[PDB]
């Protein structure tokens, strides 16, 4: 199971520096080419560059003048840094491993945002939706969460904490006015076990070390 | 076939 | 430069879909053409599925195809599934510099659903703050394209309602989107009638879910 994990914070700060880990569990980056590569909000994707089982480096070229890639064997562990963020290197930063017999990038990280805002972090406020008899239908019943007036992305949730999985959709996020982010979070239930189960959405937000766990009721 | 530059060579 | 084309496409279950990668400069060398295909849904990483133009990377199923020439590559899934519905990116790494290409949207094309709709009033909790966030939920729905409604005392709202749409689900390709209207607190204890209007090709009229403050 080679497998790559991503770290490193969640907000910077104009014309800072990020500084990004990928720890790799799985196989040895002796060997192999070791890259990043970033999603922007757009969802498009660029290349970024690539640290080698040499050490050499290859940079694209719109970066040269403030990137930088290194690795520390010992760790098992190699580096992006990027000098001098705008808000244009707010992305999904991704490190991803491509190797010699198949020349492309066959094992990925999950992935990690990071936001260049001069504001700071923010908490959300999580308040339940409740089922009614006006969001009853036929069998079935709709609840969920409200996740208002974070800073910056992302958020997740969970139900049950990962025990109930079906019927569950959380939305992606808008933009409010005030500059911060909310999204919210439903499921879809027997309403007859609205009675007897207890359900508790679990909001994470770890760019402010937030988590609820809230307790939603007819 | 190692690489430089990104490009492919031998 | 990669040009993908078409940028948005969609399939029936069990039909075959060609997404098209356009390349500026020929891509091949040393016998083998340095072209990729990866799909990303959302909240994930891109997925290795065609390598090398036409390998198969092993886990993926042998119902994706790819097929490339110097300059034009092409990625074929037949049968398509409702799994399958996703963005796919091509990537070039033959010369500098590395670029992938701008994505294609695959939506997988069904029956009619009509949504159902819910609707939530302000939580005690949050009313203390001075803020009210009246949603309305559509589940489960076909096509995506809606339209979503909000009245106050049987008036149009206007600049303060936002929606968000789920993508396409991955076992029964239905969407999903929630309106949210907020109003100060101060302002939402002045009205009685909270109605969301929902228009959708799904259902014959118009359908319209209403709570009383109280």
């Amino acid at each position: 199971e080679v497998q790559l994990s991503e770290s490193g914070p969640s907000l910077v700060k104009p014309s800072q520096t990020l500084s990004l880990t990928c720890s790799v569990t799985g196989d040895s980056i002796t060997s192999g080419y070791w890259n990043w590569i970033r999603k922007f909000p757009g969802n498009k994707l660029e290349y970024m560059g690539y640290i080698s089982y040499s050490g050499s480096t290859y940079y694209n070229p719109s970066l040269k003048s403030r990137i930088s890639i290194t690795r520390d064997t010992s760790k098992n562990q190699y580096y992006l840094q990027l000098n001098s963020v705008t808000t244009e290197d707010t992305a999904t930063y991704y490190c991803a491993r491509l190797y010699d017999g198949y020349y492309a990038m066959d094992y990925w990280g999950q992935g990690t945002s990071v936001t260049v805002s001069s504001a700071s972090t923010k908490g959300p406020s999580v308040f339940p939706l409740a089922p009614s008899s006006k969001s009853t239908s036929g069998g079935t019943a709709a609840l969920g969460c409200l996740v208002k007036d974070y800073f910056p992305e992302p958020v997740t949730v969970s139900w049950n904490s990962g025990a109930l999985t079906s019927g569950v959709h959380t939305f992606p996020a808008v933009l409010q006015s005030s500059g911060l982010y909310s999204l919210s979070s439903v499921v879809t239930v027997p309403s007859s076990s609205l009675g007897t189960q207890t359900y508790i959405c679990n909001v994470n937000h770890k760019p402010s070390n937030t988590k609820v766990d809230k307790k939603v009721e007819p | 076939l190692i690489n430089t530059n990104g490009s492919w060579h031998i | 430069v990669l040009t993908q084309s078409p940028a948005s496409l969609a399939v029936s279950l069990g039909q075959r879909a060609t997404i098209s990668c356009r390349a500026s400069e020929s891509v091949d060398s040393y016998g083998n053409s340095f072209m990729h295909w990866y799909q990303q849904k959302p909240g994930q990483p891109p997925k290795l599925l065609i390598y090398l133009a036409s390998n198969l990377e092993s886990g993926v199923p042998a119902r994706f195809s790819g097929s490339g020439s110097r300059t034009d590559f092409t990625l074929t899934i037949d049968p398509v599934e409702a799994d399958d519905a996703a963005t796919y990116y091509c990537q070039q790494n033959n010369e500098d510099p590395w670029t992938f290409g701008g994505g294609t949207k695959l939506e997988i094309k069904r029956a009619d659903a009509a949504p159902t709709v819910s609707i939530f009033p302000p939580s005690s909790e949050q009313l203390t703050s001075g803020t009210a966030s009246v949603v309305c939920l559509l589940n489960n729905f076909y096509p995506r394209e809606a339209k979503v409604q909000w009245k106050v005392d049987n008036a149009l709202q206007s600049g303060n309602s936002q929606e968000s749409v789920t993508e396409q689900d991955s076992k029964d390709s239905t969407y999903s989107l929630s309106s949210t209207l907020t109003l100060s607190k101060a302002d939402y204890e002045k009205h009685k009638v909270y109605a969301c209007e929902v228009t959708h090709q799904g259902l014959s009229s118009p359908v319209t879910k209403s709570f009383n403050r109280g």
